[PDB]
RNA sequence: AGGACCGAACCGACUAAUGUUGAAAAAUUAGCGGAUGACUUGUGGCUGGGGGUGAAAGGCCAAUCAAACCGGGAGAUAGCU
RNA sequence: GCUCGCCGGAAGACCAAGGGUUCCUGUCCAACGUUAAUCGGGGCAGGGUGAGUCGACCCCUAAGGCGAGGCCGAAAGGCGUAGUCGAUGGGAAACAGGUUAAUAUUCCUGUACUUGGUGUUACUGCGAAGGGGGGACGGAGAAGGCUAUGUUGGCCGGGCGACGGUUGUCCCGGUUUAAGCGUGUAGGCUGGUUUUCCAGGCAAAUCCGGAAAAUCAAGGCUGAGGCGUGAUGACGAGGCACUACGGUGCUGAAGCAACAAAUGCCCUGCUUCCAGGAAAAGCCUCUAAGCAUCAGGUAACAUCAAAUCGUACCCCAAACCGACACAGGUGGUCAGGUAGAGAAUACCAAGGCGCUUGAGAGAACUCGGGUGAAGGAACUAGGCAAAAUGGUGCCGUAACUUCGGGAGAAGGCACGCUGAUAUGUAGGUGAGGUCCCUCGCGGAUGGAGCUGAAAUCAGUCGAAGAUACCAGCUGGCUGCAACUGUUUAUUAAAAACACAGCACUGUGCAAACACGAAAGUGGACGUAUACGGUGUGACGCCUGCCCGGUGCCGGAAGGUUAAUU
RNA sequence: AAUUCCUUGUCGGGUAAGUUCCGACCUGCACGAAUGGCGUAAUGAUGGCCAGGCUGUCUCCACCCGAGACUCAGUGAAAUU
RNA sequence: AUGUUCUAACGUUGACCCGUAAUCCGGGUUGCGGACAGUGUCUGGUGGGUAGUUUGACUGGGGCGGUCU
RNA sequence: CGCGGGGUGGAGCAGCCUGGUAGCUCGUCGGGCUCAUAACCCGAAGAUCGUCGGUUCAAAUCCGGCCCCCGCAACCA
């Protein structure tokens, strides 16, 4: 649950932590796993490319099923495990045939419990089916763009998208940010809410537990001289001018998004 | 107090031995600069 | 348990005196801060000059930095000494 | 040579990097050495580095590099697939003693071990560029079991003391032994075995995974240390003989126990936490194609091989980086005694040094210290500097508070030595003896011996008992920043930067954004509880009015309006 | 007031005496609400002020111990002109 | 001119097969988009992101003020 | 020391720039409405334009001096 820290030191008043006492407390399944170093936001001419990233703590990376393609063999969850790599947690499961897979850990899912994939598989959470095989006004999580390319919307922590309708080849999807969108019917998704819905009740506490997840400090722009950010220079603290990023670019409203492609699938903007 | 040269004689033949000067064209215009002017020691492997 | 406490190694550099053709092109002596962490350190690697990197001082990039160093245009130009 | 002084968590001894003859011997003193020099890291000549087991090389990979084709680019070139390199990481094997002027885990003596080739014999399903297992991994914490190591006793050899005493509860010294081999213990993990079946492991699999029965309830793996052997050996105090006075030769006693004990080992263990903790090969196993009275595999024995390169010397330093024989810098390992919490500190051991100018004198003044009548901040920009406080145990401790703190608040009392309690206590350790059994490195009882605080009572010396070294000054009001951190290498450490938290805003994934003529890459093997930008800066109470200006967002009737025609 | 020129504003406290300090007043030259406002326990080699202890900081210096300075022998610079 | 439909250019950072021992690339099958997107030439807007420069003289020192025929 | 803007019925503001002319709101005075006051309705009065000089046919207006008022500036030093 939500546990929050006694102050026994100024860096403990204000932590707050979310702990899940059904996680697994062992090392995890050794055939899933991969490396993944870390590139410190630097691309391969070695420039840094996006700022504020580096440190942190080692990781190791789970591969994780994303298509859930095995269809009419059901699977029995093992148990829930932490994930270092997401928000969310994810469950090592079991099918009848002798394969062990990892599965985003929906809401409510617990060790024990029976899933399968496909067309025939029943309504329950944890269920991947395709998307016009599904009630409208269901809600479902991992949702995928393209059939058969894997999920991609609502894999975060605690969110889902709802299927508002259907008409023809495609299914009016809301998604977590609003936006009201089209996809192809038969393309899949899992049913219920992803678990873990308490991360964001999280807090940090302190400046070390950000530098923990490979955050590094962001310096204002407004503290730098004229020569490193448009926002630099002064006697005291001057601002007299519009916000910008780094790049001069307006930064409070100016919308960016240019893409003529998609514009098609978009019923509506996210307001 | 420490100072600029700390040598170590890997990094010292990666950075200018003959096979990192002969690995680009500009790497070998200096050799070929060297060999013109007549450097006994054509690099600092020698 | 802890960016917890006191305190050596280690990492720093707050005060004073000395030194200032120095023992030293930044130290010594007496005290001083951190000392399980946003810690420190070895080896190797990557980022290149209007570029890098910067918990941001215009700081650092080989005792050189409001634009490195080396070679060239080059005997630049100098109503000035 | 004899005294004296200094270091001793180094100013001792080794490794790595770096240097390259500085190493050792003979000889020389012009120049070099901050002086002289017969000396030297100086000059000249000669000598010196010995490996199947140490390291490299070798097999394997990380970050990263290069990169056939490929994609992209005026050219030069950029990126990248298959591959191939790249340790700071993974992978076979040796110890003790002796010896040189200078090398030694390399030479010699003794005793071992590893991998591979070949041959013979016996038995046999072998086979990979493929599958599986394994290698294989975090921080902190807590013990329990040990050893290195030390102390004391015993034993052995020697001594009987320059000045009162010293045949004894006296003094000095020694009391050492490895790898390997055999045992499989403290302890850690795990149920085992046999059948039958199966949408999984790109194909197959007897292997792994899964499912169902039957049966047994003990099997397996790992494991410091001890013990036995190695070893009737070697070493060994000290003697006895030569010395051509540096040392050579021969001989050689005891070689036990108890206690204490690591930051080392069991331990890559166990417990716990969240920030969730390399890869690949060697290795074991499974089969495919293939082969098939062969090849190949397993076992025993015999035999052969293990190449090449490094190895001197310095290595907190006069040999490395600093122009110097330069108060500087330089990674890892070892780690004795007494006191002590200690790797602090003081004095010492092993070991190593007295820092390459001296001799006098005893002015001012400068530097570094000691003491100071009476006063006690009057000094000064300012208590700068100095003086002072300083330990352990117990008693006691305010406002305020976010209930943790404040707090070591403040303040106080005890502290040495000797005796008794108790010829050494509570405790720790633990032999013999006895009794049991699945008999052994076993269990139970038993307590000799060893070690041993803390306290109380009494006495006693001094001016003073935390006696040295070591070792907080304390309190009150207030500005700023919440806090730990970071910063102007070399005049600024702060109220500046960061920060957890807050808000706005962009972003629907081929995301926004950034680096790039581009291909690509980062964001991210992430998906709106996510990512970027901007401002503010814990927490508490809060955050009022203005959209006229500038910017941004939306609109699209009307006016104006480019190329084009 | 880290903001107030006039200004050492005025009143109160502290002192024998206080341009600094603390508490108020409001006449805000020229505060003010995330270029945040007002508070705030703990923290600070942070700024200002007060007290106890302590002292050669001072009244006002004295003596002493060492390294130089001075003399002798050896070696033997420099800025400047 | 606008809209709707279609597929055959074009896209695919969907799936599968082959080169192949390969998460590059290419070829093939299929799906989804589809004359859109995107790129070339021309063109209007924006553009301190970047660049080259200008920013007078007199003057009881310069600036401010004043002046310049 | 220096620049810029102002002075108009009792109050606060126009009119100035393009010299021919003084407006607006409130206030004051007279009359209404009311039992009375306020509000409300009707009507009227009231400034020679800071002051002194110039230009002009004619000055609130344009020019100059002086007296007040306000704002800005007074830097490197
Ligand atoms: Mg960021
Ligand atoms: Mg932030
Ligand atoms: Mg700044
Ligand atoms: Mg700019
Ligand atoms: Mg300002
Ligand atoms: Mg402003
Ligand atoms: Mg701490
Ligand atoms: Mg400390
Ligand atoms: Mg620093
Ligand atoms: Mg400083
Ligand atoms: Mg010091
Ligand atoms: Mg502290
Ligand atoms: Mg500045
Ligand atoms: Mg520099
Ligand atoms: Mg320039
Ligand atoms: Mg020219
Ligand atoms: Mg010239
Ligand atoms: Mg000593
Ligand atoms: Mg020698
Ligand atoms: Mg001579
Ligand atoms: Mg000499
Ligand atoms: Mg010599
Ligand atoms: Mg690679
Ligand atoms: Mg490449
Ligand atoms: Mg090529
Ligand atoms: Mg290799
Ligand atoms: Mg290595
Ligand atoms: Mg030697
Ligand atoms: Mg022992
Ligand atoms: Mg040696
Ligand atoms: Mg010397
Ligand atoms: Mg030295
Ligand atoms: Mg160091
Ligand atoms: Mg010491
Ligand atoms: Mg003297
Ligand atoms: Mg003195
Ligand atoms: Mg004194
Ligand atoms: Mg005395
Ligand atoms: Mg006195
Ligand atoms: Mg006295
Ligand atoms: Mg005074
Ligand atoms: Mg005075
Ligand atoms: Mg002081
Ligand atoms: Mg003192
Ligand atoms: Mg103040
Ligand atoms: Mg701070
Ligand atoms: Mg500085
Ligand atoms: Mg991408
Ligand atoms: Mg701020
Ligand atoms: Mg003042
Ligand atoms: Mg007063
Ligand atoms: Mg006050
Ligand atoms: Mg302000
Ligand atoms: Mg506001
Ligand atoms: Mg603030
Ligand atoms: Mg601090
Ligand atoms: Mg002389
Ligand atoms: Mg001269
Ligand atoms: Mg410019
Ligand atoms: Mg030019
Ligand atoms: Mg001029
Ligand atoms: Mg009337
Ligand atoms: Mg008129």
């Amino acid at each position: 649950a939500v546990v929050k820290c006694k102050p026994t030191s100024p860096g403990r008043r204000h932590v707050v932590k979310v702990v899940n006492p059904e996680l697994h407390k062992g090392k995890p399944f050794a055939p899933l796993l991969e490396k993944n170093s870390k590139s410190g936001g630097r691309n391969n001419n070695g420039r840094i490319t996006t700022r504020h990233i580096g440190g942190g703590h080692k990781q190791a990376y789970r591969i994780v099923d994303f298509k859930r393609n095995k269809d009419g063999i059901p699977a029995v969850v093992e148990r829930l495990e932490y994930d270092p790599n997401r928000s969310a947690n994810i469950a090592l499961v079991l099918y009848k045939d002798g394969e062990r897979r990892y599965i985003l850990a929906p809401k409510g899912l617990k060790a024990g419990d029976q899933i399968q994939s496909g067309v025939d598989a029943a309504i329950k959470p944890g269920n991947t089916l395709p998307m016009r095989n599904i009630p409208v006004g269901s809600t479902v999580h991992n949702v995928e763009m393209k059939p058969g390319k894997g999920g991609q919307l609502a894999r975060s922590a605690g969110t889902y998208v709802q299927i508002v309708a259907r008409d023809g080849a495609y299914v009016t999807l809301r998604l977590r940010s609003g936006e009201m969108r089209k996809v192809e019917a038969d393309c899949r998704a899992t049913l219920g809410e992803v678990g873990n819905a308490e991360h964001m009740l999280r807090v940090l506490g302190k400046a070390g537990a950000a530098r923990w997840r490979g955050v590094r400090p962001t310096v204002r722009g407004t503290a730098m001289n004229p020569v490193d950010h448009p926002h630099g220079g002064g006697e005291g603290r001057n601002f007299g001018k519009h916000p910008v990023t780094p790049w001069g670019v307006q930064t409070k409203g100016k919308k960016t998004r240019s893409n003529k492609r998609t514009d098609k699938f978009i019923v509506r903007r996210r307001s | 107090m420490k100072r600029t040269f700390q040598p170590s004689v890997l990094k010292r033949n990666r950075s200018h031995g003959f096979r990192a000067r002969m690995a680009t064209k500009n790497g070998r215009q200096v050799l070929a600069r060297r060999r013109a002017k007549g450097r006994a020691r054509l690099t600092v492997s020698k």
